[PDB]
Protein backbone atom coordinates (compact mmCIF):
# COMPACT_ATOMS: atom_id res chain seq x y z
CA UNK A 1 0.00 0.00 0.00
CA UNK A 2 1.46 3.65 -0.56
CA UNK A 3 1.60 5.64 2.72
CA UNK A 4 2.44 9.36 3.03
CA UNK A 5 2.65 11.30 5.97
CA UNK A 6 3.04 15.06 6.68
CA UNK A 7 3.58 16.50 9.40
CA UNK A 8 5.54 20.13 10.64
CA UNK A 9 1.94 22.23 10.06
CA UNK A 10 0.50 24.99 12.68
CA UNK A 11 0.06 28.36 13.07
CA UNK A 12 2.98 31.39 11.88
CA UNK A 13 2.70 35.02 11.97
CA UNK A 14 3.20 36.67 8.66
CA UNK A 15 6.85 37.12 7.43
CA UNK A 16 7.84 33.75 9.40
CA UNK A 17 8.63 30.46 8.46
CA UNK A 18 7.79 27.08 8.75
CA UNK A 19 9.29 23.65 7.06
CA UNK A 20 7.15 20.64 6.70
CA UNK A 21 7.90 16.94 6.62
CA UNK A 22 7.13 14.05 4.47
CA UNK A 23 7.73 10.34 4.88
CA UNK A 24 6.62 7.77 1.89
CA UNK A 25 6.72 4.02 1.70
CA UNK A 26 5.17 1.92 -1.00
CA UNK A 27 7.13 2.77 -3.69
CA UNK A 28 10.98 3.13 -4.40
CA UNK A 29 10.58 6.44 -3.39
CA UNK A 30 14.53 7.20 -5.08
CA UNK A 31 12.66 6.11 -8.58
CA UNK A 32 9.95 8.95 -8.42
CA UNK A 33 9.22 12.64 -8.52
CA UNK A 34 7.47 14.33 -5.33
CA UNK A 35 5.34 17.30 -5.09
CA UNK A 36 3.75 19.46 -2.62
CA UNK A 37 0.01 20.54 -3.75
CA UNK A 38 -2.15 22.98 -1.34
CA UNK A 39 -5.88 23.54 -0.79
CA UNK A 40 -7.68 26.82 0.18
CA UNK A 41 -11.53 27.41 -0.44
CA UNK A 42 -10.36 31.19 -2.18
CA UNK A 43 -7.24 29.50 -4.74
CA UNK A 44 -8.82 25.32 -4.66
CA UNK A 45 -5.93 22.94 -5.63
CA UNK A 46 -2.96 24.33 -6.53
CA UNK A 47 0.12 22.13 -7.40
CA UNK A 48 3.61 24.46 -5.67
CA UNK A 49 6.22 22.24 -6.38
CA UNK A 50 8.31 19.57 -7.88
CA UNK A 51 11.50 17.50 -6.98
CA UNK A 52 12.85 14.81 -9.48
CA UNK A 53 15.32 11.79 -9.05
CA UNK A 54 19.07 11.44 -9.37
CA UNK A 55 19.08 10.92 -13.44
CA UNK A 56 17.34 14.57 -13.53
CA UNK A 57 19.90 15.91 -10.98
CA UNK A 58 17.52 16.44 -8.58
CA UNK A 59 15.58 19.46 -10.28
CA UNK A 60 13.11 21.43 -8.61
CA UNK A 61 10.11 23.26 -10.55
CA UNK A 62 7.77 25.81 -8.67
CA UNK A 63 4.57 27.91 -8.76
CA UNK A 64 5.39 31.92 -9.88
CA UNK A 65 3.45 31.85 -6.02
CA UNK A 66 6.36 30.43 -4.10
CA UNK A 67 9.53 30.26 -6.64
CA UNK A 68 12.28 31.96 -4.61
CA UNK A 69 10.20 31.71 -0.60
CA UNK A 70 9.82 28.11 -0.95
CA UNK A 71 12.03 25.18 -0.93
CA UNK A 72 11.78 21.48 -2.00
CA UNK A 73 13.95 18.96 -0.78
CA UNK A 74 14.07 15.30 -0.77
CA UNK A 75 16.08 12.50 1.40
CA UNK A 76 16.58 9.35 -0.53
CA UNK A 77 17.98 7.66 2.38
CA UNK A 78 14.80 8.58 4.55
CA UNK A 79 12.38 8.62 1.98
CA UNK A 80 11.67 12.31 2.86
CA UNK A 81 10.48 15.12 1.31
CA UNK A 82 10.50 18.78 2.91
CA UNK A 83 9.18 21.92 2.26
CA UNK A 84 10.68 25.05 3.58
CA UNK A 85 8.70 27.75 3.45
CA UNK A 86 10.16 31.37 4.64
CA UNK A 87 7.96 34.91 4.06
CA UNK A 88 4.53 33.27 4.81
CA UNK A 89 1.84 35.76 3.67
CA UNK A 90 -2.05 34.96 4.77
CA UNK A 91 -2.60 33.64 1.21
CA UNK A 92 -0.21 30.34 1.79
CA UNK A 93 -3.28 29.61 4.50
CA UNK A 94 -4.30 25.81 3.52
CA UNK A 95 -3.93 22.00 3.59
CA UNK A 96 -0.04 21.14 2.50
CA UNK A 97 -0.01 17.75 0.67
CA UNK A 98 2.45 15.37 -0.46
CA UNK A 99 2.21 13.37 -3.94
CA UNK A 100 4.25 11.19 -5.60
CA UNK A 101 4.02 11.08 -9.39
CA UNK A 102 3.85 7.50 -11.64
CA UNK A 103 0.32 8.68 -13.81
CA UNK A 104 -0.14 11.97 -12.19
CA UNK A 105 -0.56 12.24 -8.42
CA UNK A 106 -1.31 9.01 -7.72
CA UNK A 107 -1.37 8.97 -4.19
CA UNK A 108 -1.72 11.88 -1.15
CA UNK A 109 -1.35 12.09 1.83
CA UNK A 110 -4.13 13.45 4.63
CA UNK A 111 -1.93 16.76 4.71
CA UNK A 112 -0.98 18.98 7.34
CA UNK A 113 -2.47 22.60 8.10
CA UNK A 114 -0.71 26.06 7.48
CA UNK A 115 -2.54 28.68 9.17
CA UNK A 116 -1.13 32.31 8.81
CA UNK A 117 -1.97 35.39 10.66
CA UNK A 118 -1.14 37.71 13.39
CA UNK A 119 -4.18 37.48 15.74
CA UNK A 120 -3.38 36.71 19.16
CA UNK A 121 -5.30 33.58 20.56
CA UNK A 122 -8.55 34.61 22.03
CA UNK A 123 -11.29 32.14 23.58
CA UNK A 124 -15.08 33.09 22.44
CA UNK A 125 -17.82 35.32 23.93
CA UNK A 126 -20.81 32.67 24.03
CA UNK A 127 -24.11 34.19 23.75
CA UNK A 128 -27.30 32.46 24.36
CA UNK A 129 -30.13 32.46 20.73
CA UNK A 130 -33.35 32.21 22.50
CA UNK A 131 -36.73 31.96 20.82
CA UNK A 132 -42.28 27.75 15.56
CA UNK A 133 -41.07 26.96 12.42
CA UNK A 134 -42.90 23.40 10.65
CA UNK A 135 -43.20 22.40 14.53
CA UNK A 136 -39.85 22.86 14.91
CA UNK A 137 -38.14 25.30 17.95
CA UNK A 138 -34.77 26.40 17.60
CA UNK A 139 -32.00 27.34 20.35
CA UNK A 140 -28.42 27.62 20.23
CA UNK A 141 -25.20 29.62 20.41
CA UNK A 142 -23.57 32.18 18.94
CA UNK A 143 -19.23 31.56 19.29
CA UNK A 144 -18.03 35.16 18.21
CA UNK A 145 -14.40 36.17 18.09
CA UNK A 146 -12.04 33.80 19.05
CA UNK A 147 -9.14 32.64 17.25
CA UNK A 148 -7.20 30.11 16.08
CA UNK A 149 -9.85 27.35 14.89
CA UNK A 150 -11.18 25.41 16.10
CA UNK A 151 -13.69 25.25 18.64
CA UNK A 152 -15.73 21.94 19.58
CA UNK A 153 -19.53 22.48 21.00
CA UNK A 154 -21.59 19.98 22.34
CA UNK A 155 -25.07 19.84 24.33
CA UNK A 156 -26.54 18.46 27.33
CA UNK A 157 -30.83 14.92 17.56
CA UNK A 158 -31.16 18.01 15.30
CA UNK A 159 -27.59 20.28 16.22
CA UNK A 160 -26.03 21.85 13.41
CA UNK A 161 -22.77 23.34 13.98
CA UNK A 162 -22.15 25.93 11.05
CA UNK A 163 -18.33 26.39 9.86
CA UNK A 164 -16.44 29.47 11.35
CA UNK A 165 -16.09 33.04 9.26
CA UNK A 166 -13.09 34.99 9.54
CA UNK A 167 -14.24 38.57 10.48
CA UNK A 168 -12.29 41.69 8.92
CA UNK A 169 -10.48 41.57 13.04
CA UNK A 170 -8.96 38.49 12.05
CA UNK A 171 -11.17 36.36 15.02
CA UNK A 172 -13.81 33.67 13.76
CA UNK A 173 -17.19 33.18 14.57
CA UNK A 174 -19.83 30.64 13.98
CA UNK A 175 -23.35 29.43 15.59
CA UNK A 176 -24.17 26.37 16.68
CA UNK A 177 -28.59 25.47 16.60
CA UNK A 178 -30.44 22.68 18.54
CA UNK A 179 -33.69 21.74 16.15
CA UNK A 180 -36.03 20.58 18.60
CA UNK A 181 -40.04 19.44 17.89
CA UNK A 182 -41.87 22.37 19.90
CA UNK A 183 -43.60 19.77 21.81
CA UNK A 184 -40.35 18.51 23.03
CA UNK A 185 -38.91 21.91 24.49
CA UNK A 186 -32.70 23.77 30.40
CA UNK A 187 -30.59 23.81 27.25
CA UNK A 188 -26.72 23.96 27.97
CA UNK A 189 -23.96 24.59 24.92
CA UNK A 190 -20.46 23.23 26.05
CA UNK A 191 -17.67 26.06 23.88
CA UNK A 192 -14.64 24.24 24.32
CA UNK A 193 -11.83 25.93 22.43
CA UNK A 194 -8.24 23.97 23.66
CA UNK A 195 -5.75 26.98 21.77
CA UNK A 196 -7.14 29.72 24.82
CA UNK A 197 -7.55 27.07 27.60
CA UNK A 198 -11.41 28.54 27.92
CA UNK A 199 -14.75 26.15 28.14
CA UNK A 200 -18.27 28.13 28.67
CA UNK A 201 -21.59 26.00 29.48
CA UNK A 202 -23.58 28.41 28.42
CA UNK A 203 -27.29 28.54 29.77
CA UNK A 204 -30.23 28.94 26.92
CA UNK A 205 -33.54 29.30 28.03
CA UNK B 1 0.72 29.18 -17.44
CA UNK B 2 -2.31 26.74 -18.55
CA UNK B 3 -5.90 27.57 -17.03
CA UNK B 4 -8.67 24.75 -16.39
CA UNK B 5 -12.35 25.97 -16.97
CA UNK B 6 -14.50 23.25 -15.57
CA UNK B 7 -17.89 23.65 -15.52
CA UNK B 8 -20.83 22.92 -13.47
CA UNK B 9 -19.24 24.34 -9.99
CA UNK B 10 -22.03 22.00 -7.92
CA UNK B 11 -23.71 19.21 -10.34
CA UNK B 12 -26.91 17.32 -8.92
CA UNK B 13 -27.46 13.81 -9.80
CA UNK B 14 -30.67 11.39 -8.86
CA UNK B 15 -28.94 8.31 -7.65
CA UNK B 16 -28.05 5.99 -10.25
CA UNK B 17 -28.74 8.61 -13.12
CA UNK B 18 -25.59 9.83 -15.44
CA UNK B 19 -23.36 12.50 -14.45
CA UNK B 20 -21.20 14.53 -17.17
CA UNK B 21 -18.36 17.04 -16.21
CA UNK B 22 -16.95 19.29 -18.78
CA UNK B 23 -13.08 20.33 -19.21
CA UNK B 24 -11.39 22.92 -21.05
CA UNK B 25 -7.80 23.99 -20.68
CA UNK B 26 -6.42 27.08 -22.61
CA UNK B 27 -3.36 25.44 -24.58
CA UNK B 28 -3.33 21.96 -26.16
CA UNK B 29 -2.54 18.97 -23.33
CA UNK B 30 -0.74 16.79 -26.28
CA UNK B 31 2.87 16.51 -24.93
CA UNK B 32 5.76 15.87 -27.37
CA UNK B 33 6.26 12.37 -25.71
CA UNK B 34 2.54 11.89 -27.93
CA UNK B 35 0.65 11.56 -24.82
CA UNK B 36 -2.30 14.08 -23.64
CA UNK B 37 -1.89 13.92 -19.32
CA UNK B 38 -4.65 15.29 -18.47
CA UNK B 39 -6.73 13.72 -15.30
CA UNK B 40 -9.35 13.71 -13.13
CA UNK B 41 -9.48 13.74 -9.45
CA UNK B 42 -12.00 13.03 -6.58
CA UNK B 43 -11.80 14.28 -3.20
CA UNK B 44 -14.95 12.88 -1.09
CA UNK B 45 -16.00 14.90 2.17
CA UNK B 46 -13.31 14.98 4.45
CA UNK B 47 -10.44 13.35 2.70
CA UNK B 48 -7.64 14.20 0.77
CA UNK B 49 -7.95 13.71 -3.34
CA UNK B 50 -7.90 10.67 -5.05
CA UNK B 51 -6.55 9.52 -8.76
CA UNK B 52 -9.65 8.33 -10.69
CA UNK B 53 -8.77 8.87 -14.52
CA UNK B 54 -5.04 9.81 -15.54
CA UNK B 55 -4.41 10.37 -19.24
CA UNK B 56 -8.29 11.12 -20.39
CA UNK B 57 -9.43 7.76 -20.60
CA UNK B 58 -7.23 5.33 -18.41
CA UNK B 59 -9.15 4.56 -14.72
CA UNK B 60 -6.77 4.30 -11.98
CA UNK B 61 -6.20 0.75 -9.46
CA UNK B 62 -9.94 0.35 -7.87
CA UNK B 63 -12.05 2.96 -10.06
CA UNK B 64 -15.66 1.28 -11.58
CA UNK B 65 -15.59 0.87 -15.03
CA UNK B 66 -19.05 3.47 -14.59
CA UNK B 67 -16.34 5.74 -14.64
CA UNK B 68 -15.86 6.63 -18.21
CA UNK B 69 -13.01 9.77 -19.99
CA UNK B 70 -12.66 11.25 -22.92
CA UNK B 71 -11.85 14.28 -25.20
CA UNK B 72 -8.62 15.28 -26.92
CA UNK B 73 -6.53 18.20 -27.12
CA UNK B 74 -8.09 21.03 -25.21
CA UNK B 75 -11.80 19.73 -24.37
CA UNK B 76 -12.83 16.73 -21.95
CA UNK B 77 -15.79 15.08 -20.22
CA UNK B 78 -16.12 12.73 -17.58
CA UNK B 79 -19.20 10.48 -17.74
CA UNK B 80 -20.14 8.76 -14.43
CA UNK B 81 -23.37 6.08 -14.63
CA UNK B 82 -25.36 4.59 -12.46
CA UNK B 83 -23.93 7.29 -9.94
CA UNK B 84 -23.99 5.70 -6.61
CA UNK B 85 -23.35 7.46 -3.14
CA UNK B 86 -19.85 6.98 -2.72
CA UNK B 87 -19.36 8.95 -6.21
CA UNK B 88 -20.36 11.82 -4.15
CA UNK B 89 -17.63 14.43 -3.78
CA UNK B 90 -15.59 17.02 -5.46
CA UNK B 91 -14.16 16.22 -9.05
CA UNK B 92 -10.76 17.94 -10.35
CA UNK B 93 -9.70 18.12 -13.90
CA UNK B 94 -6.29 18.64 -14.08
CA UNK B 95 -2.89 19.25 -16.81
CA UNK B 96 0.33 18.01 -16.11
CA UNK B 97 1.48 18.14 -20.17
CA UNK B 98 2.96 21.54 -18.60
CA UNK B 99 4.77 23.16 -15.87
CA UNK B 100 3.35 24.74 -13.68
CA UNK B 101 0.64 21.53 -13.01
CA UNK B 102 -2.29 23.21 -12.61
CA UNK B 103 -6.32 22.10 -12.07
CA UNK B 104 -9.81 23.64 -12.41
CA UNK B 105 -11.72 24.79 -9.54
CA UNK B 106 -13.79 21.35 -8.68
CA UNK B 107 -17.53 20.56 -9.69
CA UNK B 108 -19.22 19.58 -6.43
CA UNK B 109 -21.27 16.19 -7.23
CA UNK B 110 -24.07 16.68 -5.32
CA UNK B 111 -27.22 14.66 -3.91
CA UNK B 112 -30.20 15.63 -6.50
CA UNK B 113 -33.37 15.23 -4.39
CA UNK B 114 -36.92 15.82 -3.73
CA UNK B 115 -37.66 19.69 -2.67
CA UNK B 116 -37.20 20.70 0.95
CA UNK B 117 -38.29 24.03 2.34
CA UNK B 118 -36.31 25.47 4.88
CA UNK B 119 -37.71 25.81 8.80
CA UNK B 120 -36.93 29.32 9.67
CA UNK B 121 -35.91 31.17 12.53
CA UNK B 122 -34.81 34.04 13.72
CA UNK B 123 -32.49 35.41 17.12
CA UNK B 124 -32.17 38.53 18.61
CA UNK B 125 -29.09 40.00 20.06
CA UNK B 126 -28.70 38.35 23.76
CA UNK B 127 -28.79 41.63 26.88
CA UNK B 128 -25.25 39.99 27.56
CA UNK B 129 -23.73 40.83 23.78
CA UNK B 130 -24.95 44.47 23.93
CA UNK B 131 -23.26 45.30 27.09
CA UNK B 132 -20.02 44.61 25.07
CA UNK B 133 -21.15 46.99 22.46
CA UNK B 134 -22.19 44.83 19.38
CA UNK B 135 -25.64 43.42 18.25
CA UNK B 136 -25.60 40.35 16.26
CA UNK B 137 -28.86 39.08 14.78
CA UNK B 138 -29.28 35.43 13.36
CA UNK B 139 -31.30 33.72 10.79
CA UNK B 140 -31.40 30.25 10.89
CA UNK B 141 -32.85 28.01 7.41
CA UNK B 142 -33.00 24.03 8.88
CA UNK B 143 -32.81 21.31 6.51
CA UNK B 144 -33.67 22.65 2.74
CA UNK B 145 -32.93 21.69 -0.99
CA UNK B 146 -31.69 23.03 -3.08
CA UNK B 147 -28.90 25.09 -1.42
CA UNK B 148 -29.76 28.22 -3.28
CA UNK B 149 -31.98 30.21 -0.96
CA UNK B 150 -32.51 34.15 -1.18
CA UNK B 151 -32.61 35.91 2.81
CA UNK B 152 -33.20 39.34 3.05
CA UNK B 153 -32.85 41.42 6.02
CA UNK B 154 -35.25 44.31 6.97
CA UNK B 155 -35.32 46.74 9.63
CA UNK B 156 -38.53 48.22 10.34
CA UNK B 157 -40.59 48.94 6.69
CA UNK B 158 -36.93 48.70 5.13
CA UNK B 159 -34.10 46.75 3.58
CA UNK B 160 -30.31 45.58 4.53
CA UNK B 161 -26.87 46.00 2.54
CA UNK B 162 -23.36 44.40 3.05
CA UNK B 163 -23.88 43.85 6.77
CA UNK B 164 -24.58 40.27 7.17
CA UNK B 165 -22.91 37.12 6.66
CA UNK B 166 -24.11 33.56 5.40
CA UNK B 167 -22.87 29.88 6.52
CA UNK B 168 -23.87 26.81 4.97
CA UNK B 169 -23.41 23.27 6.14
CA UNK B 170 -22.23 20.24 3.91
CA UNK B 171 -25.19 18.64 2.12
CA UNK B 172 -26.10 16.29 5.36
CA UNK B 173 -24.95 12.23 4.44
CA UNK B 174 -28.53 10.63 5.81
CA UNK B 175 -31.20 13.84 4.70
CA UNK B 176 -29.59 15.31 1.36
CA UNK B 177 -30.41 18.75 2.84
CA UNK B 178 -28.71 21.91 3.38
CA UNK B 179 -28.70 24.02 6.21
CA UNK B 180 -27.50 28.08 6.61
CA UNK B 181 -27.54 31.02 8.88
CA UNK B 182 -27.49 34.33 8.16
CA UNK B 183 -26.07 36.84 10.74
CA UNK B 184 -26.46 40.49 10.36
CA UNK B 185 -23.46 41.88 12.71
CA UNK B 186 -24.10 46.21 14.13
CA UNK B 187 -22.76 48.10 16.50
CA UNK B 188 -25.00 48.64 19.87
CA UNK B 189 -25.86 52.49 18.46
CA UNK B 190 -27.01 51.03 14.70
CA UNK B 191 -29.04 48.17 16.12
CA UNK B 192 -31.00 50.69 18.59
CA UNK B 193 -31.71 52.90 15.76
CA UNK B 194 -34.34 50.37 14.74
CA UNK B 195 -37.70 48.57 15.81
CA UNK B 196 -38.07 45.65 13.93
CA UNK B 197 -36.08 43.37 12.77
CA UNK B 198 -37.23 40.71 9.83
CA UNK B 199 -35.26 38.00 7.90
CA UNK B 200 -37.50 37.09 4.38
CA UNK B 201 -36.37 33.04 3.00
CA UNK B 202 -37.28 32.64 -0.70
CA UNK B 203 -37.25 29.12 -1.75
CA UNK B 204 -38.37 26.62 -4.16
CA UNK B 205 -39.81 24.99 -1.34
CA UNK B 206 -41.93 28.18 -0.03
CA UNK B 207 -45.21 28.86 -2.68
CA UNK B 208 -44.71 32.31 -0.81
CA UNK B 209 -41.64 33.71 1.24
CA UNK B 210 -41.65 33.14 4.49
CA UNK B 211 -40.57 35.66 7.14
CA UNK B 212 -39.38 36.01 10.77
CA UNK B 213 -39.47 39.22 13.03
CA UNK B 214 -39.27 40.30 16.35
CA UNK B 215 -39.41 43.77 18.10
CA UNK B 216 -36.31 45.43 19.57
CA UNK B 217 -36.61 44.58 23.39
CA UNK B 218 -39.82 41.98 23.49
O1 LIG C 1 6.54 14.26 -18.23
C1 LIG C 1 5.20 14.64 -17.96
C2 LIG C 1 4.64 13.56 -16.98
O2 LIG C 1 5.30 13.62 -15.68
C3 LIG C 1 4.90 12.65 -14.74
O3 LIG C 1 5.28 11.40 -15.16
C4 LIG C 1 6.70 11.14 -14.94
C5 LIG C 1 7.32 10.44 -16.14
O4 LIG C 1 7.25 11.26 -17.33
C6 LIG C 1 8.78 10.16 -15.82
O5 LIG C 1 9.35 9.39 -16.84
O6 LIG C 1 8.90 9.35 -14.64
C7 LIG C 1 8.42 10.07 -13.53
C8 LIG C 1 8.63 9.25 -12.28
O7 LIG C 1 8.20 9.94 -11.10
C9 LIG C 1 6.92 10.34 -13.70
O8 LIG C 1 6.20 9.10 -13.81
C10 LIG C 1 3.37 12.70 -14.54
O9 LIG C 1 2.99 11.67 -13.58
C11 LIG C 1 2.64 12.58 -15.88
O10 LIG C 1 1.24 12.78 -15.69
C12 LIG C 1 3.13 13.66 -16.81
O11 LIG C 1 2.81 14.90 -16.28
K1 LIG D 1 -41.67 28.46 -4.71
Amino acid sequence: EVKLEESGGGLVQPGRSMKLSCVASGFIFSDYWMNWVRQSPEKGLEWIAQIRTNPYNYETYYSDSVKGRFTISRDDSKSSVYLQMKNLRSEDMGIYYCTWSHYALDNWGQGTSVTVSSASTKGPSVFPLAPTSGGTAALGCLVKDYFPEPVTVSWNSGVHTFPAVLQSSGLYSLSSVVTVPSSSLTYICNVNHKPSNTKVDKKVE
Amino acid sequence: DVVMTQTPLSLPVSLGDQASISCRSSQSLVHSDGNTYFHWYLQKPGQSPKLLIHRISNRFSGVPDRFSGSGSGTDFTLKISRVEAEDLGVYFCSQSTHIPWTFGGGTKLELKRTVAAPSVFIFPPSDEQLKSGTASVVCLLNNFYPREAKVQWKVDNALQSGNSQESVTEQDSKDSTYSLSSTLTLSKADYEKHKVYACEVTHQGLSSPVTKSFNRGE
